[PDB]
């Protein structure tokens, strides 16, 4: 294949130098499972059990015994497969474009298909964490003109049945009243038993550098970032709490934990970019490829994610 | 069956594509190996 | 187009309220590690104590008999079983299967303790109750002898599930 | 007045967003290309890049070019150039195509997607009746002369 | 109960009758054997004659344009197809995917060749046709130029389908 196939030989020595997502930052190691499929959906069954009535004494002689009941659940998760084009220039016509500090047409922004594919893939990239981080797809700063998506395909920001906190616009400042909200948020978390788990939260670099500043007269010795984190254990019974920046949020707060029973991510197999085979030729020396990835996978437990928004206006 | 295998050597594009997510599978897990918080 | 969805969707939630265990696809996991309180619900098929030497019998039904008291109706096909009570009160069904048609039911010779069907939530612990024409329990001329254990808890509009100890017919 | 601009830059650029980096005049083409779509190349008079053409005939010595111009008589819409060689890249009118083009510099805050487009004597787009052209988002400015707004241009109309 | 379950039938009837290829299990398989007349069927997607170099468009649409004149609305997400005619008229909706609610659509800068939905049974051969404001065709304003090639053929009470050759616009 790789002496017949160029692109192909090409897309295996570069796929090195692709540098991994930011996502996997924000999840566990045991948070994160892939599946086997491209596009369509999948269903989760949960099973779960229940008691009936209080025990009996064994004692004797009896045969009417206590019951434990059995439920189950069925989730449903919609995934989507997308594509891209580019253009670049033919392996034939490189020895033509070829100059002793670079290769391409700089005039007409042609270039050889490894660096087009890298640029392409990086970009690609990009767009894969905005839409797990936001759940939302678009390339506009604004957000607005956004890719409608289909059902059952949320992010950790669109998730619903979720915990949303919002900060008037007059206390956009306060991080005393930010800190109350925080709190008010937490108390209504519901983790279930599960509690006892690590906790992570995503901020926006504002927001970071609002709790950087030293603890509120005013004292020393201690952080708006010491007092979350002490907050958050309150809750989490004593465990981890790890703290993430991401320019992707805006005035925006996330706290979920880290425990697969209650969050986890099934991505498929095919999410990362990929290659296509179907390559365009013509007489000219322009020739165009296409990258492939698959979006959705989110699973989430109902009242398990605090979303603090502050308004700018 | 990766790409970082250099003795794999692809036979058709479905090879090559399994090789590609193989990879990334390794990788992520390499990533989660050598990640401290 | 999107009326005719709506529609369906009222419809079809109307039809699944009556039913053991309805089938839905939910975004979400809900989440229930409270272990107290979690057999309270329509899907809670059999009873809170159930014998080894019980008797069951699988009869055709009409209707929807599930966790009701159930009488003979002989119509041409084999006799049925139909939700109702009085003094033709023959059993209580306290299992149904919907692919084949089928309700497991408890001979009234036979003593029950679990969850049934009552008419309304103005029944209290130790109360006489007695099986009406629609096969629901309500509140006390009692043919058999049903006292209740728990208070009506309420899960759907019209659902009212309360514990009850059948143990034969009065004299 | 040219596909890449002719000063040179003093200042690297930064690659770590990658929202709202198209809109540049350097970006040739269209943002939806199909693989099956009709490309020509013609002689180049002027500069009609990103504007439609005109076919131009001179005294007969040469072979005719293609010029800005639109009305009724609009050939298509020229998306990319090859300065070295004078070429104009055409897409001809019989041909559906959407991308960036030159809007006129009048009423260009008026211009709102959903509205009506039509070509002008310089081959710029302009708010309206012959050229079938609507308007997908609103005018970017990339100089105090120079703005451009994504179109789709689909055939002429009755 | 049994009420509900009709009206659930009916609904679901309804829904069904506007979907391309509506998921219908029957309990015995049907006869067509004949290789004739097996064409005209709703679910007959694309054209009676394709070419290799058409062209074709996928967009988000609202309501359900399939084998009607498509227009393009703006208004936040991005512009999608809906089902409408007259001087709005941008292309013809040719395939819908449901599962992704993604129409296919060749635009009126490409000629086309197949059965699209006609207003009426009031179509002949050889008759100018013109897009009304649902994207149904209805005999002749015509901006386009369209020409029916067969009558008009019944499935359902509306389903009406017509073979009609679309090359253009006129002046």
């Amino acid at each position: 294949l790789f002496d017949e196939n160029y692109y192909a030989k090409a897309v295996a020595n570069i796929i090195g130098e692709v540098k991994d997502p930011i996502m996997y930052k924000w999840f566990s190691p045991d948070q994160i499972e892939d599946v086997d499929l491209q596009m369509g959906y999948q269903k989760t069954v949960k099973w779960d059990a229940f008691l009936n009535a209080n025990p009996t004494t064994i004692a004797n002689e009896v045969n009417t015994i206590s019951t434990i009941g059995f439920s189950s659940e069925v989730v449903r998760l919609n995934y989507l497969k997308l594509q891209y084009k580019f253009r670049h220039l033919k392996q034939t016509s490189e020895k033509f474009y070829t100059s002793d500090s670079y290769i391409g047409d700089i005039n007409n922004n042609l270039l050889p298909f490894a660096q087009a594919y890298k640029l392409a893939s990086s970009e690609i990239i990009k767009l894969i964490n905005h839409f797990v981080l936001t759940g939302t797809v678009s390339i506009q700063k604004d957000g607005k003109n956004q890719k409608r998506l289909l059902p059952n395909m949320y992010g950790l920001l669109n998730m619903p049945e979720q915990i949303k906190e919002e900060v008037a616009s007059g206390d956009k400042d306060k991080m005393d009243k930010i800190f109350e909200k925080i709190e008010a948020g937490l108390s209504k978390l519901e983790l279930g038993d599960e509690f006892s788990t690590p906790m992570m939260v995503i901020v926006d670099p504002a927001t970071s550098l609002k709790l950087v500043k030293p603890y509120a007269a005013a004292s020393s010795c201690e952080k708006w970032e010491d007092v979350l984190i002490q907050t958050i254990k309150a809750i989490n019974n004593r465990e981890d709490v790890y703290i993430e920046t991401s320019n992707l949020l805006k005035h925006k707060i996330l706290i979920y934990p880290l425990n697969s029973e209650l969050i986890k991510f099934k991505p498929s197999k095919y999410m990362l970019p990929t290659p296509n085979e179907q390559v365009d030729k013509d007489s000219t020396d322009v020739a165009h490829s296409y990258i492939d990835f698959v979006l959705g996978g989110l699973l989430a437990t109902r009242k398990t994610i605090l979303q603090v928004n502050i308004k700018q206006s | 069956a990766s790409l970082l295998d250099s003795n794999f050597v692809p036979i058709n594009f479905t090879e090559f594509v399994q090789a590609i997510s193989n990879t990334y599978k390794q990788r992520r897990i390499q990533f989660y190996e050598n990640l401290k918080r | 187009t999107t009326q005719l969805v709506k529609e369906y969707q009222e419809k079809r939630s109307k039809l699944e309220k009556f039913m053991k265990n309805p089938q839905h696809d939910a975004s979400l996991l809900s989440n229930s590690n409270e272990f107290r309180d979690k057999n309270v619900e329509f899907f809670a098929s059999g009873g809170t104590r159930t014998s080894k030497f019980d008797k069951l019998e699988n009869h055709p039904f009409l209707g929807y008999p599930y966790k009701r008291g159930v009488k003979r109706v002989i119509q041409h096909y084999e006799p049925h079983v139909e939700a109702g009570g009085g003094e033709d009160l023959y059993g209580i069904c306290i299992d149904i299967d919907e692919f084949s048609k089928t309700a497991t039911i408890v001979p009234i010779t036979n003593n029950f303790e679990g969850y049934l069907v009552a008419k309304d939530s103005t029944v209290k612990v130790k109360d006489k109750l007695i099986f009406n024409k629609d096969g629901a329990l309500e509140k006390v001329k009692a043919t058999i002898n049903a006292t209740a254990l728990t208070d009506a808890k309420q899960i759907s509009n019209e659902v009212y599930l309360v514990k009850v100890a059948v143990f034969g017919n009065k004299a | 007045l040219m596909k890449n601009p002719q000063q040179d830059s003093g200042l690297l650029s930064n690659s770590i967003d990658f929202r709202d980096q198209n809109l540049i005049f350097s970006n040739s083409g269209g943002v939806c290309t199909s693989s099956k779509d009709k490309i020509e190349n013609y002689p180049a008079k002027g500069y009609p890049y990103k504007r439609g053409v005109k076919l131009s005939f001179g005294d007969g010595t040469t072979e005719l070019e293609v010029e800005a111009g639109g009305g009724d008589d609009l050939y298509g819409v020229c998306s990319d150039i090859d300065e070295f060689s004078g070429m104009a890249t055409v897409i001809p009118i019989t041909n559906n195509f959407t991308g960036y083009l030159t809007l006129k510099k009048d009423g260009q805050n008026g211009v709102n997607p959903g509205d009506k487009l039509n070509f002008n004597q310089h081959g710029e787009l302009e708010k309206v009746k012959s050229v079938n052209a609507i308007a997908l988002s609103k005018a970017h400015k990339l100089t105090e002369d120079l703005f451009i707004v994504l179109a789709s241009v689909f055939g002429n109309r009755a």
